[PDB]
């Protein structure tokens, strides 16, 4: 009886703007807003993920969240995608893209409920973001001069480890800051060839022990056996390693050459003919100089023990690539074939041994002051496994915040926790009464957008919000006898822990965020923000 | 009268729900048209996220049960086929003219005079048509004109921030494929290829051909200033014999000399390959040699190549390959033995852009490529998906100003002026019937829905910024003078589209008109609408 | 925001529900207009059914909750009041201004804008009112004007064949009460009487007063001519003593002779008055003596009066006899002691028209009687009720003319003349605002809802005479010379109002659209709907 208007397709759902779904949208969008929102800053919280396989997961990181749930809402998908925007050309900024374009469809909603047209709205983000991304250029402090010293490393890593790790935070940056340095070669005024690359830092976990048994070592280290009789090498530098990709056994034809059996008498000829085949194989191998043999593939039971009667030390590596980056280290090639160990295609490396890591003994592969290594690995040490794990997200993090200092201007700082969001406010506030027009009320707004920051990190901290606002407004807004507002700048958001009263200097701590990671942070968050208010309907129909 | 499973809608009440049908279309439509309008967004079930205000591609993902709007998705379709663009447009002119027509359908109008009256009416507009039309020179140095049409195509798909990336892209693909002497061009000559990994802003133009598969070894040249180019469809890799044999070997050291042996007859065609670089112009300076060669390319010859800093190509696609035969001009080498250096091409700057899991090949700066690339790049496939829109709807829109020597100012200068006219027209002229008059002033009213959604879209206020133009009309006509007005959406007065630079297509105007009058007075003629099997 | 017990709405979609009340009341009025109308019925509820055209008894039978419709009945009771003519008119009007109104209100119009577009056009609409009026001759000989006036009265709620019965009816009515010169006209002066037993089609007219009781005796004059008046206040009936007392008879005959003696006081009275008539003019033709004595007369006092020929009238109303004391100019006698024949008045033929249940004496041809009689004929209650309203409308309107010597051409001429002179007039001065201009529009287009539901009603196509009155307008302009055209509903073609005899009042005119302005700008400032204490 009662007729329906609005929907002549397919019986489907469609939310027409005059229904508000932009309001709909944001509201949807809140839900996941408010996820973040607890979980960015030191003081954050850590969410438990069910996997529908039947493993119980728990990680900080939002950017794994998304990938572990399940989006259709298109509203949702933006952000996600955008996320992943956020996890490539970077390692950090995951909940910071999250958390910014949520709030800026917040306030998009005011202006909505104004009136406001929403193409006004876009318009008005565009021009403060171009506003925002030149002032950045002006707001930086200090640069990174790229020398790549432990101590200048520590710098970075430090504030990378804090809002995922917490207590960890000045023990891991002496792990993770050694193990670059490692990987950074000593160069100067080159900018043509790159480098450092992520895989050259591999992560080892073994439970027991603490953090503060944890070491770093240069080169790569495998978790399997010393297959042979020979546990370790020997002391001398330079030991030369043979790489495999065919299996330790009797050579073949490459022509066919398939085994075929007829009579018993051939069957006690198959046993004597491998028998004297490997023993002559594996001599003329060992004869060439070369006493370790990584074999790529299988090994067999009478090659193991020839090898092991002249010394040898068989490592079996099964993973193409482990065997790639210990070619980059010891310098030996791989050699399809076996019986041919060219002393040209021979490496050399000074140490390998097996060391006991946890109460459980693994063969490691290692080098001091000879023949570079472009692979280093970090051994990190401690009780309780889940945690432990969570270290490793945060150091691969790290690893990858490092390789945000580059060549395109990565070297630039401006003070984090919430010390350059106070300030920046003022700066587009600043910029709204100069631009005359009705760009002012989107403007003034885009600047509220950035209290969100500020706000959660004195919200998880158990902080009380209606103090810490005003404490933050009152350190940045000053009376200077000039133009230029000089002495201090660093006035943040102060995680406590302590006691008493008040906010700190970014100088104390030395905890702030790169230029690179906030200016690609917010050029991608308001572009998503703005592709949100964009859509206005969705229709959904058949494929 | 009814048998049965038969439903049908017989009366004048058949009309009102098509046309309201029709109403229900409009509204949806009518908010991403213009460069001020909406985005939409458009979800398969799949997950897949296509953003485009283009209206032809939305209708045609979209069903629709309304038999009304599929006949405007069918007319839609064939706006495409013929003008490439503005099927939002013609959306918004068929709806609006079955509501003005509603209204005189209530006062007992028969749609027969309201048909005819449209039909008088566009005529009259193809007169006014002809005399409104601007005759465009066929100069290719208008490319400060051909600026301003790049922004009317790009403005309504962009952000307008990624117009001035556009812009020297989409303008310089149109003139470089455009033969001299007032010839035509092939869009098929631009190749439109998509990239990841990248930010939209750094979509760049590619004058030559870009390749997939790049040179993998650590010591090949990053860029050679000029080059020799060499066609080659012979395999540099490991080979068999081309009869069944086998290779016996007693020793480690004989069976290299067998696969020596064996690649002896491709390490005879590689000395060929080598030793002509060095016989034509090797050691010459700003000179180099490239392979591009087809098939496969074994590790030991990369390395050959590398010593001799030599560019290698493997595994290449036969339709690129065809392609080079244009671009470069190097003719395609079938064998070694008949290589001369008479086939090779001569090529520009070829420099390879490296990121770690793509590697880019460029062809570029070549005598006579006759061929472009447009190297579209985004993060998502959304965005990869709006810019290409952006550019198919941008090529041919500029591509038809060199096509059609007429063009047209935009931003409602045809609808304002052609709905002025005919409104003033007709009762000066009073040549077409009493009763015709209700036609052709539904038709005049009907014009105005363009000029009055741009405003909408925009938030201004329609009647505000109509006055303000009509009172620059009636004062440019008292003062007896051509003075082209349209509507600024930016700053919200009148303006003028001459200067300010939006130019609409003579061809999309032309079908627009006729295509909305067709298919609207098709829909007025609906008598009953019959349903069988429902 | 809301309590409980409350009901609120809000945000425009109060517009929608108040202009589709005043599209329920125009759909239920449109059907009655001018001489093609429609009769409507209405109950109250005890049984009696009436039929009747006139919208001011429709509006006042019928009970509307809706409070759009409450404001336009109670604003056309005030129109009632004043023009007493046209409560259609004006509800037509109102109406259709407000579905042209909110046409724009759906563009986003403000109805303030809307509002002050249709006083703006109120008050050039009062300009064009003037010049548009004719000026009617003061002269009383106007009769032949009169009967066009009188046409436009009746034709519209009868069959126009009681328009021949009533058209010599009413015009006798105005001009006998009217004296000749300038100073007023009475309507209390007409008396209005309703009778059955006969045909309405043989209504008349009444010169002098109609009365009911008539002399009683077999023998009294039916037909007296040229009788003199008498006005008596005594009783001629048998009294009693004002004290208690009885009378003792010792004889027979002595009960009449106590009976007698009684009587002898009135019968002394009773003498006084025949010896009037053997002392004037009794045995002399032409001549005669009529009692139209207030108190009752016994039946021995009426065989008297019988024997002497004359009429004695006892139990009169108390009104009329002040009213038989002015028509007559007898004067009201109280005791017979003062009676002379200078008191006596004069009277023409007094004939008594007698049908089976009652009696009726008329008084006409009287020298100076000043007040006029209706006498409304019907066979059933239904054409009683319509008479009635078409001579109380009718009378109203005549009077209407006398008092105001400006005359406006009907049929439409003033509504379509002055649609075509907004639409003119507002786009060569251009002088009220730009958002005006749907204001002043609106205004125009729905000024022409009578012009077109007047022919609707007639069944004609209201798109076909609207273009020919209009093309003949333009063709009355093209030839330089005033010219009235005006709708002709029996034909469908048009035609020239005065000469068809077609007008309109002009404060009927004048008060229709300043009142319907005003009725449906107060409608269009209602932003929002409460109830509240319910």
């Amino acid at each position: 009886q009662n007729p329906n208007a609005g929907l002549f397709k397919q019986g489907y759902n469609s939310y027409s703007n005059a229904d508000g779904q932009i309001i709909k949208s944001i509201a949807a969008i809140r839900e996941l807003h408010q996820m973040c929102l607890t979980s960015m800053g030191p003081c954050g919280r850590n969410k438990i993920i069910v996997n529908h396989l039947g493993k119980i997961i728990i990680t900080n990181d939002a950017a794994t969240m998304l990938r572990e749930l399940d989006i259709v809402h298109p509203a949702v998908k933006v952000l996600v995608m955008a996320t992943e925007q956020q996890k490539i050309d970077m390692g950090d900024g995951t909940n910071l893209v999250m958390i910014l374009a949520g709030e800026l469809l917040n306030v998009s909603e005011k202006l909505i409920s104004m009136g406001l047209s929403a193409v006004e709205i876009i318009q008005g983000y565009n021009m403060a973001r171009k506003f925002t991304l030149k002032e950045l250029d002006e707001m930086v402090v200090g640069e990174i001069t790229d020398k790549n010293d432990k101590n200048e490393l520590l710098k970075m890593i430090k504030p990378v480890i804090s809002s995922k790790k917490y207590g960890s935070e000045d023990i891991l940056s002496e792990l993770v800051s050694e193990a670059v340095s490692h990987v950074l070669p000593v160069a100067q005024q080159a900018g043509e060839i790159p480098y450092f690359n992520v895989d050259s830092i591999r992560v080892v976990k073994i439970m027991g022990g603490s953090l503060s048994n944890s070491t770093v070592i240069k080169g790569m280290v495998f978790n399997r056996e010393p297959e042979g009789h020979v546990k370790s090498l020997s002391e001398d530098k330079k030991h030369k390693v043979a790489v495999f990709t065919c299996p330790l056994d009797i050579a073949n034809t490459e022509t066919k050459g398939t085994v075929l059996l007829h009579n018993a008498q051939e069957m006690l000829d198959f046993s004597k003919g491998e028998e004297k085949q490997i023993d002559a194989m594996m001599k003329e191998i060992a004869d060439m100089g070369v006493e370790c043999i990584v074999a790529g593939a299988g090994v067999g039971e009478l090659a193991l023990h020839y090898l092991n009667r002249y010394g040898i030390l068989v490592l079996k590596v099964p993973s193409k690539f482990e065997l790639r980056r210990l070619c980059r280290v010891c310098g030996a090639t791989p050699l399809p074939r076996l019986g041919a160990p060219t002393p040209e295609e021979l490496g050399l490396v000074e140490t390998v041994k097996t060391m006991e890591i946890g109460g459980d003994r693994v063969t490691v592969f290692k080098q001091e002051q000879g023949e570079i290594s472009r692979t280093s690995t970090i051994i990190l040490r401690g009780a309780t496994q889940n945690n432990l794990d969570d270290i490793e997200r945060a150091i691969d993090d790290g690893v990858a915040a490092v390789k945000g200092l580059m060549k395109p201007s990565g070297g630039k700082l401006l003070p984090g926790a919430g010390a350059t969001e106070i300030e920046l406010i003022s700066r587009i506030t600043k910029y709204g009464e100069r631009t005359p027009g009705l760009l002012q009320l989107a403007i003034k707004q885009f600047a509220v957008a950035f209290e969100v920051v500020p706000r959660t990190l004195a919200e998880t901290a158990g902080l009380d919000v209606n103090e810490v606002l005003p404490n933050l407004y009152a350190a940045h807004n000053v009376t200077e006898p000039g133009a230029v507002k000089t002495d201090h700048l660093y006035k943040g958001v102060d995680i406590d822990g302590e006691s008493d009263e008040g906010v700190k200097d970014i100088r104390e701590e030395n905890i702030y965020d790169m230029l690179a990671t906030k200016k690609f942070a917010i050029n991608v968050a308001t572009e998503a923000a703005t592709t949100v208010l964009s859509i206005d309907q969705i229709i959904m129909a058949k494929k | 009268l009814l048998n049965p499973k038969a439903e049908s809608l017989r009366r004048d009440a058949a009309l009102k729900v098509n046309v309201t049908s029709a109403e229900g279309l409009q509204s949806v439509l009518e908010t991403n048209l213009g460069p001020k309008g909406t985005l939409k967004m458009l979800v398969d079930g799949a997950g897949n996220i296509k953003l485009t205000k283009d209206g032809k591609v939305l209708l045609t993902e979209m069903q629709i049960q309304s038999p009304t709007a599929v006949l405007i998705a069918r007319a839609a379709a064939a706006q495409d086929e013929i003008t490439g663009d503005g099927t939002t447009t013609v959306v918004c002119l068929v709806g609006e003219l079955l509501r003005q027509a509603h209204r005189f359908i209530q006062e007992g109008v028969h749609p027969r005079i309201i048909t005819d009256g449209f039909e008088i009416a566009r005529k009259e507009s193809m007169k006014f048509l002809d005399e409104f039309k601007i005759s465009k020179t066929n100069l290719s140095n208008d490319r400060e004109f051909l600026l301003q049409v790049a922004r009317s195509s790009l403005l309504t798909k962009v952000d307008a921030d990624l117009t001035e990336v556009l812009t020297p892209i989409v303008t310089d693909a149109v003139l470089s494929v455009y033969d001299a002497q007032a010839d035509n061009l092939d869009l098929h000559m631009v190749e439109i290829m998509q990239m990841q990994h990248l930010s939209p802003k750094d979509t760049t133009f590619i004058k030559g051909l870009v390749l997939d598969h790049g040179g993998r070894h650590p010591d090949m040249p990053t860029r050679v200033k000029n080059a020799y180019v060499l066609i080659l469809n012979v395999s540099l890799e490991y080979e068999k014999t081309e009869v069944n044999s086998g290779f016996f070997y007693s020793s480690a050291d004989q069976r290299d000399k067998l696969a020596a042996s064996e690649r002896k007859f491709v390490d005879a065609k590689l000395k060929k390959i080598i030793d002509l670089k060095n016989e034509v112009c090797g050691m010459d300076p700003d000179k180099g040699f490239v392979i591009i060669n087809q098939k496969g390319i074994d590790p030991m010859s990369l390395d050959v190549f590398a010593k001799h800093n030599i560019l290698a190509l493997r595994r290449a696609k036969r339709r690129n390959m065809e392609r080079l035969q244009l671009v470069t001009g190097g003719e395609a080498q079938n064998s070694v033995e008949d290589l001369s250096p008479q086939i090779l091409g001569f090529s520009g700057l070829v420099y390879q852009e490296t990121i770690g899991e793509e590697k880019f090949t460029y062809v570029t700066e070549n005598t006579d490529p006759k061929s472009c690339t447009i190297l579209i790049k985004g993060s998502t496939h959304y965005a990869l998906a709006q810019t290409k829109d952006a550019v198919r709807d941008g090529l041919r829109a500029v591509a038809n100003v060199l096509k059609d020597k007429n063009i047209i100012p935009g931003a409602g200068a045809f609808y304002i002026a052609l709905s002025r006219y005919l409104r003033s027209a007709n009762m000066n002229k009073l040549g077409a019937k009493g009763k015709t008059k209700t036609g052709i002033e539904a038709f005049a009213e009907a014009l105005l829905v363009i000029p009055k959604t741009l405003v909408k879209n925009s938030g201004f206020d329609p009647l505000d910024v109509l006055a303000m133009v009509e009172d620059e009309l009636d004062d440019a006509q008292d003062s007896d003078e051509t003075r082209y007005v349209g509507v600024d959406l930016n700053i919200g007065d009148s303006c003028d589209p001459t200067i300010e630079g939006i130019w609409d297509s003579y061809r999309v105007l032309r079908n627009a008109i006729t295509g909305a009058t067709g298919i609207a007075s098709n829909l007025l003629l609906c008598d009953e609408l019959l349903r069988a099997g429902r």
